[PDB]
């Protein structure tokens, strides 16, 4: 078996399509100094099949949520590029050898080792609980991984930030699938529950009680009161707090005189 | 007879043959089968090569669905919405034909390897996968009028984190709603209801609660909040007439507020007319 | 048979003049990948023949009226342009190929569709009854067609608004052919 023939099949094992057949890609003759490097190089395909299965299997059912769809999508822009490398590499073959592939594909054996191990740490997580389990891979320090995962988080925080900017300025939460940590019940004591399970890790437990209070303050301002209208992130919550609540008292002291009843309920009832 | 052709050279025959199937015309080796389209490649071709070819089969098959759908949606009866939905769905087909032209001109210099073709077409494999899903979900349950404008507002909500197929499904609904929002500006600012095909949310008849009545199906499901103020706005304009601009935006309610600014005047001309 | 030879005949089939002969333009060798695009590429000529027979059969008899002329003489300003496109395409044949034509002639496959189907909806209509058929076509919604037919209506309805502005300010109706909806009795 010529060395060129091996370079022909390996270009395919990098994708899943099988001399080299299918958990290691056992190759089946040739010299030992050839089989070893083939088995070493093919371990990029087995990392490609696992990531592809997660995006595909979950791109089938429609009960994975909004954040889950973003994570699956976030795994395709990091695969087209792996589709561009396979392209340029093949052109050269029409010279490159095994002792030349190892340096070519030494870096995409790492990106295909974080992604193929990022989809196993978050298997059954849907909704925000997934955006909190792809954030537990940023505490790594490795400047090459912490700058990759901290991008998929940027493409996984967009959906979580979407709701929040809806349940704060308009108070109209809408998620057929239960993702947001504010669960409604079909006006103060009930119909609002802080979901302890779907709070993202990058929001402290106290910050999650200032959104459930700004959403409730606006939802209650519309129906019952009968009226209609990072560090910069922390400043946005407080800006939406020291304005909405301060307005809730004004409409509750001028349109209903809540204070004038406390004094009057002491003169007579006490 | 590819069996008598070398490996590195026969690839130059498939890529220029496969570059035609993406248009709709049949091919030399990778043929099409009679009617969701199924394809046939080759009995004697590399098994791995055939698997790679299968990976490019879906974009074509997802194109032979939209093209058939576009011709059918030209029927006048289908309503004034299934029309502008098929027009705005045609400009993308034009830009998909430009992307196949630029590949053949780049194929003459031989700079187009089989793997190269697989990557280049990635923006087209995502777009022609969105439209081949609306074209198959608007015809499943027969929709015409408002019920075709609701589906473009939920299929735009599912892609809340795509930011690429959410710019698209906003470009369709922005163009598939101009006909509907042009019969509305006649029913609020005046009393006349044109609606040649039965698609509008308010139909008339021929003592006064049976004159105009809401049809429940043909509601855009983003005006469902104000399904009663619209019907009440034009109704007041007619009991006086016989006696003697809106644009769609997402997450912005500039049209929901624009309707209240006219209903708040529709009554002040009739109530004053009776006092 | 070279691909260039097909590009030579197709530029004629776009007009009616026939390898490609004359209802589909059956082509008669070459590879299957070529015959299909030719048959699906030589459809403008068939549409062109249909939109030409009407503007030639009715430009013969003198009993078509005054509206039936402004219509038969407004299907020509929408044909000179189709003769300008064929001009440009021929200057480049000296490079363009089949797959390059499809994008060039993807738009005039629609205008040559509405017009080819606007002259069949109004076959025996003369006088104002023909200016009535165009109005029905406007209720289409398609922003590309409703913008085209709503222009032919602005030419066909010019003679009608010529009698009206005559039969209102002067009261002297004159139409040897019976077109106006005001019929006089001698």
């Amino acid at each position: 078996i010529t060395e060129a023939a091996l370079v022909r099949d390996i270009l395919y094992v990098f994708q899943g399509i099988d001399n080299i057949k299918m958990n290691c890609y056992k190759v089946e003759n040739l010299s030992r100094s050839l089989r070893d490097t083939a088995v070493r190089l093919s371990e990029l395909g087995w990392l490609h099949n696992k990531i592809r299965r997660y995006t595909d299997q979950r791109s089938l059912d429609r009960s994975f949520g909004l954040v889950g769809q973003s994570f699956c999508a976030a795994l395709h822009q990091e695969l087209r590029e792996y589709y561009r490398l396979l392209s340029v590499l093949h052109s050269q073959l029409q010279s490159l050898t095994l002792r030349r592939l190892l340096v070519w594909t030494y870096d995409p054996k790492i990106r295909l080792k974080t992604l193929a191990a990022l989809v196993d740490h978050c298997q059954g997580r849907k909704g925000g609980e997934l955006a909190s389990a792809v954030h537990a891979y940023t505490k790594t320090g490795d400047p090459y991984m912490r700058s990759l995962v901290q991008h998929i988080l940027s493409l996984v925080s967009h959906p979580v930030l979407s709701f929040l900017y809806r349940w704060i300025y308009d108070g109209e939460l809408e998620d057929t699938y239960h993702e947001f940590f504010v669960a409604s019940d079909p006006l103060w004591h009930d119909k609002y529950t802080l979901r302890k399970s779907m709070i993202p890790s990058f929001m402290t437990m106290d910050q999650s009680r200032k959104v459930l209070l700004i959403g409730k303050s606006i939802n209650f301002l519309h129906q019952v009161c009968h009226d209609q209208t990072e560090n910069a992130f922390q400043g946005k919550i407080d800006a939406a707090y020291f304005e909405t609540s301060k307005y809730l008292l004004d409409v509750l002291n001028k349109k209903y005189s809540l204070l004038d009843h406390m004094q009057a309920m002491r003169r007579y009832l006490l | 007879l590819p069996g008598t052709l070398p490996l590195a050279s026969q690839e130059s025959a498939v890529v220029e043959d496969l570059l035609y199937v993406l248009v709709g015309v049949d091919g030399r080796y990778v043929s099409a089968q009679p009617l969701s389209r199924t394809f046939l490649v080759d009995p004697n071709l590399d098994l791995s090569i055939r698997e790679l070819v299968h990976r490019i089969l879906p974009v074509a098959a997802s194109y032979s669905a939209v093209t058939r759908f576009i011709e059918e949606k030209s029927s006048f009866e289908y309503g004034q919405v299934n029309h502008a939905l098929a027009a705005a769905m045609r400009t993308l087909v034009k830009e998909h034909l430009i992307l196949v032209s630029q590949l053949e001109q780049l194929h003459r210099q031989g700079l187009l390897s089989l793997q190269k073709l697989w990557f280049y077409i990635q923006p087209a494999m995502r777009t022609m996968d969105i439209l081949a899903s609306l074209a198959t979900s608007v015809d499943k349950g027969e929709c015409l009028g408002g019920s075709t404008l609701s589906l473009l507002h939920d299929r735009s909500f599912s892609y809340t984190g795509d930011s690429q197929a959410q710019e698209l499904c906003l470009y369709l609904t922005k163009a598939a709603s101009a006909p509907y929002f042009e019969v509305l500006e006649k029913w609020i600012y005046r009393g006349i209801i044109h609606d040649p095909y039965s698609e509008f949310m308010v139909e008339e008849h021929e003592y006064w609660d049976q004159r105009y009545t809401i049809v429940q199906q043909q509601i855009p499901s983003f005006l469902q909040k104000m399904a009663d103020k619209i019907l009440s706005t034009g109704k007041y304009l007619n009991v006086v007439r016989e006696c003697g601009e809106i644009i769609y935006t997402l997450k912005e309610r500039a049209y929901v507020e624009q309707i209240e600014k006219a209903f708040n005047y529709a009554s002040k001309v009739l109530l004053d007319f009776l006092m």
